[PDB]
């Protein structure tokens, strides 16, 4: 698994691969690891599939009820905090790392990382997953401030492809999502379009 | 908390003529990976108390939200009473020990600094409930590298000044950067005085690599 | 193993308009004999029987709880139980104690009280029904009985040939098992009579 | 850690008659839940009147069958005679016990004709102890095949063998055992040793 | 065991074998592994037999109650939700692996559910001991929008490969076809194997067995 | 390890048990009584783990006497044996198991004499003669060899003496004296102790 | 397994069963457990069959070599001593065997018991195997040194039958041997399924 | 060799009308890292024998060295005799078994192909000394994924031609690439025929990801 | 577990040992001899592990007799005890250790009577009275209570009888018969067995 | 530890860090991990210090003797296949990974990697050590054919600095060596010259 999010002026870019294995056997090769918690908030998931799916469903329920009560669109920080509380309460049971990313009118496009242990922190770019150890130097060297929306999709695709070639648990297709005020744009990069 | 996961390294503290100074670096390591490099491990509790914690970072973040609400609730009464630096030390010892006995510890080492009523406080709280007070403090690997360095100054000259303590606390971040594998070159300082709590950072240390040429 | 602490062997076979159920007669604690005339086949109706093999305490406990429930059912309903319903009842009773299971494996044999159509089935440790058309075995000597029955059983057996077949299978199967044997009891269930017989077997 | 053994399945059978012997086996080679081959017989011709069958761990079977043949040639060169079935059994016992503290994981059966022209069947354990029998089955489905032989040949619990009757009985018992044993049955190989020498036959079983 | 499922242009095809073993001895030769859940939803179970039986029965009763109250045909997403929530509640001690499938007012749907509460939505799925031997056939010969007969042949080939290449699988093949207008439950579809004919006559003549005691109970 | 034996004749039941209470490698007592009286015609002999024996036996005794006092008539031997088996079986799987081996001897005015055997797993058997202990191995073969269903009282006492002399000769433990009792239609009679 | 041997005025008498099992499965019921070392010595097997057979063959060949060299037959005490010394050097490796050695020599009858742990004891009455504790009772109640030949045969048969009745790993047929001054003879091989009707009635 | 370290994945082999064909990929994985991506796991022994091995790579290189020296030495004599495929199969079985009994195995699985005297040979040798022959072979996970596909074809049509065997090889490689976590998209083929041994590579497979759009 | 006792008087040494050979839970011999004669005035009593006892004792006996035959005079008790201790100590740390407990009794024409104690770790002590076994605990207190250095032969036999009756009363193992011997300037004399 | 070697037309570039730790304590911080096996052949070492030092000394001895006999400068392949047999013969004892690099007139400048287990393989660029997992994507993305000597001395420093910032076991100074026909050029990049 390799997941990543990058901030740009006006929104966030999320990317993931699509392989789920059981040992050395690829149980699924077209997995979708980008899940919409609300209209403009997404999470990328890594770890045990059961734990991440159950926690995402629970947080979706709670955030929807909160939004209906308050009669307002929710914040990214609220969803990050709900995930943090559930991950910290059951840290002896769950095995789940999450990236939260979204856009809210109060603070723009933001991204938070909730690793194993129920910690929470904000970052300009955030990588996670088993295959992310092979692209730390690349993202350190290549990232710069003031990137445009179209310069963040290419950077994300390059980093994910480089992680895919070297990791045994990463593969498949590359799924990208761009989140800004107007909406969410989703796309898939098949085998011909993956950088080489 | 059976396993520590993302952790902090060490906290330093020393008392001077009219207050206390505490220092800690800005890094959270996940094993040996140095994963988060701009995290603050120093808190301001109220206008005369400051806190620094090492160990698991999720537990420190939890204690931070539990201790912030307890201070907020008491200022709502508007009665003229505030918690002393020593009251938080006593409360923290009870909180640690009550979870030690349930076999669900909080993986942290805590350093409390304060200045109230013309008397300076520097206290140490441990994972198991071992708590005490001293003129200087260091947790983790600073108990081996930095504590000998402070406890040599604090015997020749038992009473320091603000500048003498600020220089001493930076001579120890250089030795602790040379010889500790989980350190970083960006730290942060907090000072409590009669005025209040002042946080300054990030700072950096100048190093010397001359011996590399005698090899 | 726990299933082999006391030993035991029970089997059921289907003929034409009749069924046969057989069990061994021995109670011992590992390698020492205690008694010979131990009961393992219990009647649950006019033409319905159940045989238990495994651990003796669980055998007796399960038999008594099943009789409890069956008596209450027959008092409320006002009719006789059916073999399907008894199998489902036993499966429920065994699954209720999942993670703490009774160490027995039942075998059920009877006739439909309305149409007199044969029924034989067997359940596992935690209650998974497994209905057959030819024969079911249970106990420590299951492989020997499978080998004998695959070769001797043939469809449409009258009571005499069915009795001979089940007698030979049980005798030759328990002659090769150390902790089973010392007597065989055979019940032939038919439309209008029930025949109980005790066979002459080795006692060593 | 490292485990020096695996279980590859297999069933072997032997029947001794008035003036013949029969050794039968199946030809499936497996490992775990997989199937390696469907054409791997387990009977080896030792002499024009002696056949051996092995089952168990396959590497030990191969090395043991090579050792036996080397020893037979050594004996023939030193003594100017062909080794006898009793001598073969007595030598195999010593060979098997030589590895007492790292045993062969093999089950062995020897069939043939003795010095008066009558059938002989000897059965071994993995350590060396052997015994002369009248019929014997070994391997995965021994517990299923033995009671049938006891009933039909020994006439147990009832109030001579021809060659044809023995052939029919062998085919029937393997057909019945193919129904219930997981490890057994792709094809059946039968070896008949008689006055005229050794004859071979094959039959087809279930495939699933 | 081997259970497989495919989605074609009009519905779902599910298939399974019929052998049930206990250790390394064949216990049942005509087991049934395709379970009724709703007039438009079916399930194929693998793993521990008792757990799959009880799980499917409980979920079927709950869906029956829900459909009676609302008055409408149920949805595959509802059954998937209840199954996955119940399985996650037990932390993986119910060794049931399920292939679930059905057609509703939205169209064909096919899910795979694991013992820990995971779920995948896919166009073709396999589970069991012989899951790899059938997944090879699906990877080789699957096309989108097949016809009914092509999908039935594909599922039969996958199940046959699982039967012939794995020791824990065998006997017959069962198929279930779910379509918007019908539901076919073929039992059995193919009989790849047959028992050989007996050569001898081992019938035991009357009087072969010696008897000690005897009693007659006239009903 | 303690020794219990029971022999069942045409109109009586004879029972015997040893009289040693040993702790470690030394004998603490040599006139111990292991024979509890549940009624005027029921005896219950118990051996096994320390503590469990007396607690279990006294519980059973209290309940049997209470049945007598409430109902005006006494429990038959069969019902007492079944009650004991149910109470041991229920506690088998709980947090407080009893490790006890039991013999029950009784007389009923209609069904005659009765002798019952129970092990610590709560399986109940009915036997014409039975034994518990390590001496059971050495004694059951003599009992099989020399017992007949028509044996009389004097012959039964002689057979018991044979068994105890065999224990004296072959067995490694020092068991000098045995207590013997008989149950008949006139109640429970204490016979002379057999000592060596 | 149960084998017994007792010594009386007219020599030694040895009895054994015939069943051999592998777990709970009965491998065979025609095992010959009285090993015929010489025309003048007898041995039994209990525990491992392979170990007993191998080491008693080695003993037989050593006895033959001794007789060839010294022009005299070996004695029972010397044979037991040889067997005891050949198994003490594999102590702890995992051998398992226990044997009576029976014979007649210049000092009269002889009956020794040797096992792999290291014991070697002379005696007048022995029983080994799983079901030996069942044979001690009957044998002790019936044994006397002034028995007649037929009475000793009957005692041995009854003891073995009673042992197989209550033991689960013991059964088959009762094989009987008698050691006299001029060699041993084979008395009988009686099936238990016939001793049952002989004794019960 | 108690631990495997750098390993290979799987080898495929099938016999046709006039020879044998063997295929293997070009990746050496260190755990789950995919570290060396251009290594060759197929050997040419002599003008009628070829070998392909999976498992530990150091052991494979060692056996390459030993087998090559043995062939050179036996060729120096110039007497008109040469090793057949069966001699190599037997020698390998003996070596593997002899090393198993010392409790120091060689962690490998090997496929030997050859064509001599008008007859083709395809043999399988295992780590413990289990050796046999078959019309088609696959080691590792190929035993589960690729073996059903080869056997399905070989049951209907027992005798193939060269092009059919080739195409079957690429189909099996494509399936393995789809469903195996330690695979790679570059493989290599070796063919032995009356002409000799001919190695072709690296090759590649064309994949299909249409199903990603029905998710 | 076997029992050895030795008492040392002004001009004799009295020794006693039990006569049981037991395997598992059954006695197999009741006239076993555990007393080896190394010389005309030296006895060596050995107990412990099966097999080691006889091998060690026969090795020592062979070497002592060989010394006699080569040199024309016999070893004194002290030299034999030292030889035994050295041979056990050497084997202690090798691959073939002996698990044996030993008493050595002897008479010297100039040094008088002598009694030596040795445990399985090869530490040699000289005592006026000594015991091995589980009965040593029960017996050494009586010996301390009633022993004087001037005790005579009949008084010593009476004291031994007291000790053995104590074993009969208190100890849990069946030890019916004991063999008794005495060593004096006239050699080794066998006394009447003490039986109960 | 992070070690790396890169090929260019005419020679090889080697680079290493300088930290050796014992747990979480930096025992040495100016370590030299580049050791000259011969005048034109170097090795970079990772793993246990004792094993690597001993093997380097042994191979230096053997290669020097071979060169004196043959009266020729040795080859890089010879040194790699002298390291390979010592690393394969003792793979159950040693824990050492090595990079061999040098220049010989027959094949120019070459580089071989001998990882744990005794493998041997030739590569255009080769990285090794504990800290090399964080620069796989960087070196995959940045390397190109036809680099010059000065474009390889700058790419090496960048990769090593990126590995140093993220690994806990890597640090200190950067030591570089360039090997070609003329000679060996060695240099050190202190704290000011390290890329940021």
């Amino acid at each position: 698994t390799t997941i990543m999010a990058v901030q740009f002026d006006g929104g966030v870019v999320l990317g993931a691969d699509s392989r789920t294995t059981t040992g050395s056997y690829i149980a699924n090769r077209v997995t979708d690891k980008l899940t919409p918690i609300h209209d403009r908030i997404f999470c990328c998931r890594s770890g045990s599939a059961a734990d991440t799916q159950a926690v995402a469903d629970a947080v979706t329920y709670q955030l929807g009820f909160h939004s209906i009560e308050l009669n307002e669109p929710p914040l990214v920080h609220t969803a990050a905090s709900l995930f943090k509380e559930m991950c910290y309460r059951y840290r002896e049971d769950l095995m789940a790392g999450i990236i939260i990313a979204g856009w809210d009118p109060q603070e723009g496009g933001q991204g938070y990382s909730v690793p194993m242990g129920g910690m929470m922190v904000r970052q300009s770019f955030a990588i996670g997953g088993s295959g992310s150890s092979y692209i730390y130097g690349y993202v350190d060297a290549t990232y710069r401030e003031g990137m445009t929306k179209e310069e963040c999709l290419q950077f994300t695709a390059n980093a994910l492809a480089l992680a895919m070639e070297r990791d045994g648990s990463s593969g498949g297709v590359i799924r990208l999502a761009a989140i800004a005020e107007s909406g969410v744009e989703r796309q898939v990069l098949l085998g011909d379009q993956i950088p080489k | 908390t059976q396993n520590p996961m993302v952790t902090g390294t060490s906290v330093l503290g020393v008392k001077f003529e009219g207050g206390v100074v505490i220092a800690a670096d800005m890094l959270g390591s996940y094993g040996s990976l140095a994963r988060f490099r701009n995290i603050s491990r120093i808190m301001r509790v109220n206008n005369s108390t400051m806190l620094g914690a090492s160990g698991d970072y999720a537990d420190f973040q939890y204690l931070k939200q539990v201790l912030g609400q307890m201070v907020i609730d008491e200022e709502l009464l508007g009665d003229g009473h505030s918690y002393s630096p020593r009251a938080i030390h006593s409360w923290l010892t009870r909180a640690m020990y009550s979870r030690r006995s349930k076999m669900n510890p909080l993986w942290n080492t805590m350093v409390i600094g304060g200045y109230a009523d013309g008397e300076s406080f520097l206290g140490y709280v441990d994972m198991l409930g071992v708590a005490y007070e001293a003129p200087s403090l260091a947790t983790g690997y600073g108990a081996y590298l930095a504590q000998p360095l402070l406890r040599e100054v604090l015997e020749k000259q038992p009473v320091l000044s603000q500048t003498e303590a600020r220089d001493l606390v930076e001579r120890c971040m250089r030795v602790l950067y040379y010889r500790d594998a989980r350190s970083y070159n960006r730290f942060q300082t907090a000072t409590v005085t009669e005025k209040g709590v002042e946080i300054e950072g990030p700072l950096s240390t100048e190093t010397n690599w001359d011996i590399a040429h005698m090899i | 193993s726990i299933m082999s602490y006391n030993g035991g062997a029970v089997m059921a076979m289907k003929g034409k308009n009749c069924v046969a159920i057989a069990a061994d007669r021995r109670f011992g604690i590992q390698a020492q004999m205690v008694t010979t005339d131990f009961q393992k086949i219990f009647p649950m109706g006019d033409r319905l029987y159940i045989g238990l093999a495994g651990l003796a305490t669980d055998v007796q406990t399960v038999a008594q709880r099943l009789k409890f429930r069956l008596n209450l059912y027959e008092l409320k309903e006002g009719r006789q139980i059916k073999p399907y319903t008894l199998m489902s009842m036993v499966a429920n009773l065994l699954y209720e104690k999942r993670f703490g299971p009774y160490y027995t494996e039942p075998v059920i044999a009877g006739l439909d009280p309305k149409t007199f159509k044969p029924f034989i089935c067997s359940l596992d440790l935690i209650g998974c029904p497994m209905v057959t058309d030819d024969f079911v075995v249970s106990g420590t000597c299951a492989e020997q009985m499978y080998g004998m029955c695959e070769s001797l059983w043939e469809p449409n057996m009258d009571p005499d040939h069915l009795f001979e077949t089940i007698s030979q299978a049980m005798l030759n199967a328990v002659d090769r098992d150390a902790v089973s044997g010392m007597g065989v009891i055979v019940h032939i269930i038919e439309k209008d009579k029930i025949t109980t017989r005790t066979l002459k077997a080795r006692m060593d | 850690r490292f485990s020096p053994y695996v279980f590859n399945g297999g069933t072997i059978l032997a029947i001794a008659g008035e003036d013949f012997a029969i050794v039968a086996s199946d030809t499936r080679l497996s490992e775990g839940f997989s199937i390696h081959t469907r054409d791997s017989p387990k009977c080896y011709k030792l002499t024009d009147k002696t056949v051996i069958g092995c089952s168990g761990f396959h590497g030990d079977c191969l090395t043991l069958t090579k050792i036996i043949e080397a020893r037979l040639k050594m004996y023939k060169h030193s003594n100017n005679k062909a080794m006898t079935t009793g001598a073969i059994a007595a030598m195999l016992s010593t060979i098997l016990y030589s590895r007492r503290f790292f045993p062969y994981y093999v089950y062995n059966i020897i069939g043939g004709l003795d010095e008066e022209g009558k059938g002989a069947v000897y059965s071994f354990d993995p350590v060396g102890s052997y015994q002369r029998d009248s019929f014997k089955a070994g391997g995965s489905a021994s517990a299923m095949l033995q009671p049938l032989l006891d009933n039909q040949v020994g006439f147990k619990n009832m109030q001579p063998l021809s060659l044809d009757r023995a052939m029919r009985l062998v085919k029937d018992v393997f057909i019945s055992a193919a129904e219930r044993d997981v490890y057994t049955g792709d094809a059946l190989r039968i070896c008949i040793v008689t006055k005229e020498g050794i004859r071979e036959e094959t039959v087809s079983l279930r495939k699933d | 065991t081997t259970i497989a499922g495919v989605v074609y242009k009009d519905g779902i095809v599910l298939g399974a074998d019929t052998r049930a073993t206990e250790g390394m001895v064949v216990a049942d030769k005509n087991c049934s592994k395709i379970h009724f859940i709703s007039p438009n939803i079916y399930c194929c179970g693998a793993g521990t037999a008792a757990d799959t039986d009880m799980t499917t029965q409980l979920i079927s009763s709950n869906l029956e109650l829900h459909s009676l109250s609302t008055g409408r045909l149920p949805r595959v997403v509802t059954a998937n939700r209840m199954l996955k929530q119940m399985l996650f509640r037990y932390q993986g001690y119910i060794g049931a692996a399920l292939v679930l499938g059905g057609v509703d007012v939205t169209g064909p749907h096919l899910y795979s559910i694991y013992p820990h509460g995971s779920t995948d939505k896919l166009p073709y799925v396999t589970m069991g001991s012989g899951s790899l031997a059938a997944m090879a056939v699906f990877e080789d010969k699957f096309r989108p929008d097949m016809e009914e007969e092509e999908a039935k042949n594909l599922v039969s080939e996958a199940i046959a490969a699982g039967i012939f290449n794995d020791l824990g699988s065998g006997s017959n093949i069962d198929l279930c076809v779910i379509s918007k207008n019908k539901l076919d439950f073929l039992r059995p579809y193919t009989v790849p194997n047959k028992k050989g004919t007996r050569l001898g006559r081992y019938r035991c003549e009357k009087g072969t067995t010696a008897v000690l005691t005897e009693k007659i109970t006239p009903l | 390890m303690e020794y219990l034996i029971g022999i069942q004749g045409p109109d009586y039941v004879l029972v015997a048990s040893d009289r040693v209470a040993a702790s470690n490698i030394v004998q603490m007592k040599d006139d111990h009584d292991k024979m509890f009286k549940m009624s005027e015609k029921i005896l219950l002999l118990c051996v096994g783990e320390a503590g469990d024996t007396v607690q279990f036996a006294e519980y059973i005794q209290k309940n049997v006497q209470l049945y007598k006092m409430r109902n005006g008539y006494e429990l038959s031997p069969t019902a007492a044996a079944n009650f004991t088996r149910r109470n041991l079986a229920d506690c088998l799987r709980s947090r407080t198991p009893y490790h006890v081996n039991l013999l029950l001897a009784g007389y009923d005015e209609h069904e005659g004499p009765a002798l019952y055997y129970m092990d610590y797993l709560a399986a109940l058997a009915k036997a014409p003669f039975a034994a518990h202990g390590y001496g059971a191995f050495l004694t059951l073969s003599i009992l099989d060899r020399y017992y007949t269903p028509t044996i009389s009282r004097e012959r039964a006492v002689e057979l018991l003496r044979k068994c105890l002399e065999e224990l004296q000769k072959r067995f490694i433990l020092n068991l000098p004296t045995f207590s013997v009792r008989i149950i008949d239609k006139n109640g429970i009679h204490d016979l002379d102790n057999i000592s060596f | 397994t149960t084998t017994l041997a007792f010594k009386f005025r007219h020599g030694v008498i040895v009895a054994a069963d015939s069943r051999a099992t592998a777990g709970a499965y009965i491998a065979s019921q025609t095992v010959k457990k009285v090993i015929e070392i010489n025309p003048y010595l007898l041995g039994t097997m209990a525990g491992g069959a392979a170990d007993c057979s191998f080491w008693e063959r080695l003993l037989a060949r050593q006895c033959r070599i001794y007789e060839l060299r010294n022009k005299e037959r070996i004695s029972v005490a010397a044979a037991s001593k040889l067997l005891a010394n050949m198994v003490y050097q594999y102590k702890g490796m995992g051998l398992s065997m226990g044997t009576m050695i029976c014979g007649w020599d210049k000092r009269g009858p002889g009956l020794y018991y040797v096992d792999s742990e290291g014991n070697r004891i002379s005696g007048a009455t022995f029983s080994v195997g799983s079901g030996s504790v069942y044979a001690y009772g009957v044998m002790d109640r019936g044994y006397s040194y002034d028995l007649e030949v037929e009475q000793a045969y009957d005692l041995a048969r009854r003891a073995i039958y009673q042992a197989t009745y209550r033991d689960a790993y013991s059964g088959g047929a009762v094989n009987l041997y008698h050691v006299r001054e001029d060699g041993w003879i084979r008395v009988s091989s009686d099936n238990v399924a016939d001793l049952h009707e002989k004794y019960s009635g």
